[PDB]
DNA sequence: AGCAGATATCACTCAGCACGA
DNA sequence: TCGTGCTGAGTGATATCTGCTTTGGGTGGGTGGGTGGGTTGAGGCAAT
């Protein structure tokens, strides 16, 4: 085809440093230019919370979401693919993108095998890493509705095709927007500008 | 044996009796009127169909520029205007001809269409209606009662002359290189003045932009032209044919074997101008159609159609034809003057 | 079997190849020679040209000693003279002159062996074709010769796929058409070598048809004597094989008749003449019209109805700078001096693109013209696209524009799904597959010129630039650069344009006489030689950059106050002005990148929206 | 044309006895 | 208890004849199946 004792003593030196913290988020981002803000939520948002597993209360996520919505002049795609590069999992994703495997589980025939096989989709292969959504703005009422479902209880069910399964998904997201028109009124409240339904963007 | 049943071949007598013919300063007149007896008025309509049945001349250049010669004519009206019988009659004389209707065809059967031989067992492909009528006319009724899907074909075919198939490991290009003669209704049934004409036709401009005449025609109720035309229909609807009694319903031998005039000298003439003939152009010629090019496309006057660098062209090809009518081998001042007279007419009414 | 009197003797014209092949002489005779360099495994291909037999038989014809016409027998049954040239070829093989290795070879052990055998049971045989290393080939007639020799040269004049009837077959005949698809080469078996368990002796067979049964028990005379039976086993490493390929011709457009569907024929290439045709090219297939029939219950049940092909045997195949090039780009067009250097900069397309961070800027200059109808958009797109070596047309294809301009028609028109895709060509410049039936995934650095018309079909002057747009305000602002193209009637323009287009259509030749326009070979090199350049900046160029940069800026958000702005300048227009910095160096021919350049790039930018939105 | 099932006519093994040794 | 035939019918065996069926395509069908192939075009339907 074309962790050791070592690794761990350098991984301990790095994080004894006083400045791991704008280390780390320098090296994020070594390209984009001032956008310090941005990257520490970036930083905290890979790194990720405490996953809690409950008995009496049920599941808290631990995971941070974070949306990148603003004029489409400043560089918002270059931090998704960093992210990505950075990320050990996650997969890359445009909404209403053909190119893309797509961001809900769905029923598919194996045109190789002609046999019914059931293919996971992005969120999915995302479980416990960080899933990139390129374009927030255009997307599917469906694949709306299946985002919400992922952010409010992390799993995705499907009920077609003769089968009933749930499939764990608990990924988070790093999703970017761009306003209506070619730049953001800042008059007009950002629920307005980024064009999304308030209960996803809350 | 096969006998063909589509040239007719000229005799010595027919072809001087063309040439007697042609050689009247007024055969326009006279051919023009010749065409579909039975429809009262649409002299301006009759010469464009008279010019398209002609045709111009086809140029391919080195580079590989192709301009074509055929001259594409649309008529959008009030019902009740002639214009299906207009193209049942230009179906009729024409050589070659195929008709379709907008609601009974679809964008495979204009093109082509993926088959079996039964015979060889391979796959291959059956000619459409625009491929049949290679080097004919193709006569499209209710223009306007189409699909996109199905428009799209007629685009590329009128656009590039040429039909290109991908289907089914296909790879080829078929010539496609007809006149095409269509009427339409407006979006509302009746064309209305006081909208702009893009409001009344509801078909894209690029579609338009090909067809290199316009004519709107419309009803008005006038008492002079509604009597001279209900008299022209009574005087027709008495017609009897030779040889049977009144009030009997309308029902071979071998097999190799200011007048009007008659039907099948008009396609002896129409064959043998179309090909003997080829009107190469002049200064003369050239000078008016760059002054009547000049003074339409920058006058304040409106036009129900845009003036566009196609006019030039389509300015170009009506001399042609209009010289290809008369049998001369040059397009004179009376060709150049004739076609800008056409198209102004066309263009303001 | 009833029998025929014919007036052909086959050994008298094998008399005739004999001495032909040995006597010829156009030095020693060249056909010797040839057989000599074939010995010597220096030459695996032997070409009979037929216009050295017509001089050969006109000699003879001069000397008095008339004999048969070779020519004629050749080219009305081909398919035997084959085999009696190689009968001829090798009854008078030259002993090689350099040694070689001879046990290298399995078949030479093998042989040698098998005469071992032979002389030890005598003490008590293979096929000619097993040891041929070469192939024979038939070069046509040329009608050079034989119009000097006063005879008519049937296997030399083209014809069409219609023109090849039945009475053709068995000839030799020329095929003129585009080759419109090509197999994979792949091993045809000739002679297949068997081997015996038992006996330790080998057998072989010799396959002349589309199937052949293999064999089971042991014909040797060992095994019969003996009664041994033993199973024959296919040995593949003593086997001889050909290179295979199949390929289509089609017809061309002018040879097809008026409403009528071209027609194709199958060409089959065998031997050394592999790979030496490709879709797309048009070809002078000379080969031997065959038939192919049929074998068992297939052959029955189709009756005497029978495929054809050709047995390919020789294959001919067919054919003040930048105002200059600008010019020279549409002679035919009127003069669009800023669109037509526009294209030369996205022809060209030079730009530095080495970043080396994680990403690297575009490095294509995309085009992008929209205009009212009447404009010759068509023609510059047809003309740019043939100039260009990978420039691809299409109708709204990208992995044949991979590495090369895209030269796309009707862009407003073109399908959602191929917006999404033109998009992950500029934004990724990858080309992406996922489907079940395979899933591959193909860089595409390949910039895109782009037609489009308004959303009314005609601009309007009322409405706001980005409302007579219809594309996403996001793709106009990923486009390098924008022209708007718009015909505002004038006088003097129009008399202009309709004298140019008069005398084009009259004199079939440009109307311009002032200057005379570069050869097309000449700019295409300069092109290439300039893709191949590399410039480079510094840093007061790189100043001069951002001041620019910065008085566009504040001169962008002033208008944008205004609606009629397109729209505002962004880091985007940075890249590109750099990018076009970089073409027009490239252009000089000049490592470094000059302030002229910078000062150019900016006026084009200025000219191509503001210039005609201001009119 | 090739393949699988079947018929029938082809030999070969153990069987055993008469002479004499 | 060895050697040499003569008898012999039994137990094979192998050299030797008698009937499908096939390709693929409707000049075998839909009480052989549609996951063994064909298969692009028109048509009607529901969710959109
Ligand atoms: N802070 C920055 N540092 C470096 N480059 C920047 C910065 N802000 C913007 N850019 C440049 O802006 C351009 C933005 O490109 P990018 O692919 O990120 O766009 P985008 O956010 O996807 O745009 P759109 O919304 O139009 O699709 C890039 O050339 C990037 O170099
Ligand atoms: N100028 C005319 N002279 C004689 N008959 C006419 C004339 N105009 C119309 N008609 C009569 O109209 C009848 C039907 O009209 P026609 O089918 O030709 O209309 P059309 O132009 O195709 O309109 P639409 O398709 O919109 O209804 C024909 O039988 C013809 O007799
Ligand atoms: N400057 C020009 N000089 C000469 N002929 C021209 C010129 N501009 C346009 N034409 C003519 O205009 C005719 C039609 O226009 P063309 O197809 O070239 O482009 P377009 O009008 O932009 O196309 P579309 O109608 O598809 O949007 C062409 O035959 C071309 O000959
Ligand atoms: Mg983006
Ligand atoms: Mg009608
Ligand atoms: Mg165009
Ligand atoms: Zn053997």
């Amino acid at each position: 085809k074309v962790i050791t004792d070592q690794d761990l003593a350098k991984i301990r030196e790095v994080a004894a440093r006083e400045d791991l913290y704008s280390l780390l988020a320098r090296s994020i981002a070594p390209s984009i230019y001032e956008l310090e803000d941005v990257k520490k939520g970036i930083l905290l948002q890979l790194f990720g919370g405490t996953n809690k597993t409950f008995t009496k209360g049920g599941r808290y996520r631990g995971d941070i979401n974070i949306l990148l919505c603003g004029d489409p002049s400043t560089s918002k795609s270059q931090i998704l693919q960093y992210v990505h590069k950075i990320t050990p999992r996650g997969v890359y994703t445009s909404g209403k993108g053909s190119s893309a495997v797509g961001l809900t589980a769905y029923i598919t025939r194996d045109v190789d095998t002609k046999q019914l096989v059931l293919e996971s989709g992005a969120l999915v292969l995302s479980d416990g890493g960080v899933c990139c959504i390129d374009e927030f703005d255009k997307m599917s009422d469906s694949t709306r509705s299946v985002l919400h479902e992922v952010m409010e209880q992390q799993t995705i069910s499907i009920a077609k095709a003769g089968i009933i399964t749930t499939l764990n998904a608990r990924s988070s997201i790093l999703a970017s927007a761009n306003p209506i028109g070619s730049r953001y009124n800042p008059n007009l409240p950002v629920t307005e500008n980024i064009d999304l339904p308030p209960p996803l963007l809350s | 044996t096969v006998y063909p049943l589509a040239r007719q071949m000229l005799t010595d007598f027919d072809i001087r009796n063309i040439n007697k013919l042609s050689k009247k300063k007024d055969i326009f007149d006279i051919l023009s009127q010749s065409l579909a007896p039975s429809i009262y008025g649409h002299d301006h309509i009759k010469k464009a169909i008279l010019l398209m049945l002609m045709g111009g001349v086809e140029k391919n250049l080195e580079n590989g520029s192709h301009l074509r010669g055929d001259i594409n004519i649309l008529m959008v009206g009030d019902p009740s205007t002639a214009k299906s019988q207009l193209l049942r009659f230009v179906l009729n004389t024409a050589s070659l001809a195929i008709a379709t209707t907008g609601r009974g065809s679809s964008g495979v059967g204009l093109t082509a269409a993926v088959t079996t031989d039964r015979e060889t067992g391979e796959r291959r492909l059956e000619a459409g209606a625009m491929v049949l009528a290679d080097r004919g006319v193709v006569c499209i009724d209710e223009f306007d009662k189409m699909t996109d899907v199905d428009r799209v074909a007629i685009h590329e075919v009128m656009e590039q002359q040429t039909v290109t198939i991908a289907k089914a490991g296909i790879h080829t290009t078929l010539n496609a290189r007809c006149s095409v003669i269509a009427a339409a209704n407006p979006v509302f049934g009746q064309y209305d003045v006081n909208r702009d004409p893009h409001q009344n036709i509801a078909l894209p401009d690029s579609l338009l932009s090909r067809f290199d005449l316009l004519f709107v025609v419309t009803d008005d109720i006038n008492e002079i032209r509604d009597r001279s035309i209900s008299e022209h229909v009574l005087r027709t609807h008495r017609y009897l044919p030779p040889g049977y009694l009144e009030g009997e319903p309308v029902r071979s031998l071998a097999v190799g074997e200011p007048k009007l005039v008659t039907i099948p000298f008009l396609r002896k003439y129409v064959q043998y101008a179309k090909e003997r003939v080829i009107p190469q152009l002049t200064q003369e010629a050239i000078n008016v159609i760059v002054k009547n090019y000049t003074d339409l496309r920058n006058d304040d006057n409106t036009k129900k159609s845009p003036i566009t660098a196609r006019t030039l062209e389509t300015l170009i090809r009506l001399a042609t034809a209009h010289a290809k009518v008369r049998l001369s081998k040059t397009v004179n001042k009376v060709d150049a003057k004739v076609a800008a007279n056409l198209l102004r007419f066309a263009l303001l009414g | 079997l009833p029998s025929i009197q014919l007036p052909v003797d086959y050994n008298n014209l094998f008399n005739e190849i004999t001495d032909f092949l040995v006597t010829f002489k156009q030095k020693g005779p060249k056909y010797m020679a040839m057989l000599q360099k074939v010995a010597n495994r220096e030459l695996n291909s032997v070409i009979i040209d037929l216009d050295d037999i017509l001089q050969y038989q006109n000699e003879k014809f001069l000397q008095g000693t008339q004999a048969d016409d070779l020519v004629s027998a050749i080219q009305q049954n081909a398919n035997h003279f084959t085999e009696l040239f190689c009968r001829a070829i090798d009854n008078n093989m030259p002993l090689p002159t350099k040694e070689i290795d001879y046990k290298d070879d399995v078949l030479d052990v093998i042989l040698n062996q098998r005469r071992l055998r032979n002389e030890r049971m005598l003490s008590d045989l293979f096929p000619p074709n097993l040891t041929r290393r070469y192939f024979l080939y038939f070069k046509p007639l040329s009608q050079n010769c034989a119009r000097r020799y006063r005879k008519k040269a049937i296997s030399s004049k083209p014809l069409s796929v219609r023109q090849i009837k039945g009475d053709f077959l068995g000839q030799l005949i020329t095929v003129r058409g585009i080759i419109t698809r090509v197999s994979d080469v792949k091993p045809a078996v000739e002679v297949i070598a068997y081997t015996c368990d038992q006996c330790g002796y080998e057998v072989f067979q010799e396959v002349n048809s589309r199937t052949f049964t293999p064999l089971s028990e042991c014909t040797s005379e060992e095994c019969s004597q003996n009664q041994t039976k033993g199973q024959l086993f296919m040995s593949t490493r003593a086997s001889k094989f050909s290179a295979f390929q199949e390929c289509k011709i089609q017809e061309l457009s002018q040879q097809v008749p008026v409403g009528h569907i071209p027609r194709s024929l199958n060409i089959h290439v065998n031997g050394t003449l592999v790979r030496s045709l490709s879709p797309g090219d048009i070809v002078d297939v000379t080969g031997i019209f065959l038939p192919a029939p049929y074998t068992g219950f297939k052959a029955l049940k189709a009756g005497l109805l029978t495929e054809t092909y050709l047995e390919a045997q020789f294959v001919r195949q067919h054919k003040d700078v930048y105002n200059r090039l600008a010019k020279s780009i549409a002679p035919e067009i009127y003069g669009n001096l800023d669109v037509k250097k526009a294209l030369l900069l996205l022809l060209v397309g030079g730009v530095d693109k080495r970043v080396g961070d994680g990403m690297k800027i575009r490095g294509d200059i995309n085009v992008c013209l929209m205009g009212d109808p009447g404009v010759a958009k068509s023609q510059l797109l047809k003309a740019i696209c043939k100039i260009s070596p990978r420039g691809v047309y299409t109708t709204g294809a990208l992995v044949l524009a991979d590495n090369g301009i895209c030269c796309i028609d009707e862009f407003d028109k073109m399908d959602e799904s191929d917006r999404t895709a033109i998009h992950e060509v500029m934004e990724q410049q990858t080309i992406s597959i996922s489907k079940a039936g395979i899933n591959t995934t193909l860089n595409a650095r390949t910039s895109i010129l782009a037609a489009a018309n308004p959303l009314y079909g005609r601009y309007n002057p009322r409405l706001s630039p980005l409302d007579n747009i219809n594309l996403p305000a996001a793709l106009l602002s990923r486009f390098d650069i924008l022209f708007l193209m718009l015909d505002i009637p004038s006088r003097d323009d129009d008399e202009k344009l309709a004298e140019h287009v008069t005398y084009v259509h009259m004199h079939n030749k440009q109307p311009d006489l002032d200057f005379t326009p570069v050869e097309p070979s000449k700019m295409r090199e300069y092109i290439a030689y300039a893709k191949t350049k590399r410039p480079v900046m510094s840093e007061a160029v790189n100043d001069y950059v951002v001041q620019a940069y910065i008085r566009l800026r504040q001169d962008s958000k002033r208008e944008m106050d205004s609606k009629f702005s397109f729209g505002q300048a962004t880091p985007r227009t940075l890249l590109g002005i750099i990018r076009l910095s970089q073409a027009l160096a490239k252009l000089r021919l000049a490592d470094m990148v000059d302030i002229d350049d910078v000062e150019e790039a900016l006026r084009l930018v200025r000219v191509s929206k503001e210039s005609l939105y201001q009119e």
